[PDB]
């Protein structure tokens, strides 16, 4: 049982930066990344509910 | 380991007074039978314990829990717009 979005338990995490994390960037910056950022959004879906 | 003088010897021991013959034999002392009197009890009620001791104490632990963990109100950092 490990998967591969779990970042820990979601309502302690979602607000949570990463480690070093001076500053943070935005998930998808037509004019910029597109699938891309279709997949920052369903790997943020899936650590909010556990695969 | 003497030496017989042959000058001036002397032969074995004569008769001499004796300690009337039954004095030096003895009587053969009788014994009565005999027993441990009493009924013994079955313990003691001892002074010391009968047991093993400790030379040093050991420091010993149990397990406790925390409480329900709760989310928290982050400071978030400003966003990567190539100045960081």
């Amino acid at each position: 049982q490990v998967a591969s979005n779990w970042e820990g338990p979601p309502y302690m995490t979602y607000n949570q930066p990463q480690a070093g994390s001076v500053t943070l960037p935005v998930a998808g910056y037509i004019s910029s990344q597109l699938n891309n950022y279709a997949e920052s959004l369903n790997d943020y879906l899936a650590s909010q509910a556990g695969v | 380991m003497a030496l017989i003088n042959p000058q001036f010897p002397y032969a074995g021991p004569v008769p001499i007074p004796g300690p009337a013959p039954t004095e030096t034999m003895p009587l053969l002392n009788y014994r009565v039978e005999g027993r441990i009197a009493g009924i013994q009890q079955a313990r003691q009620f001892m002074p010391f314990l009968q047991g093993p001791h400790r030379e040093v104490a050991e420091q010993t632990y149990y397990a406790i829990g925390t409480g329900i963990q709760m989310g928290q109100t982050f400071n978030q950092p400003l966003i990567n717009t190539q100045e960081g």
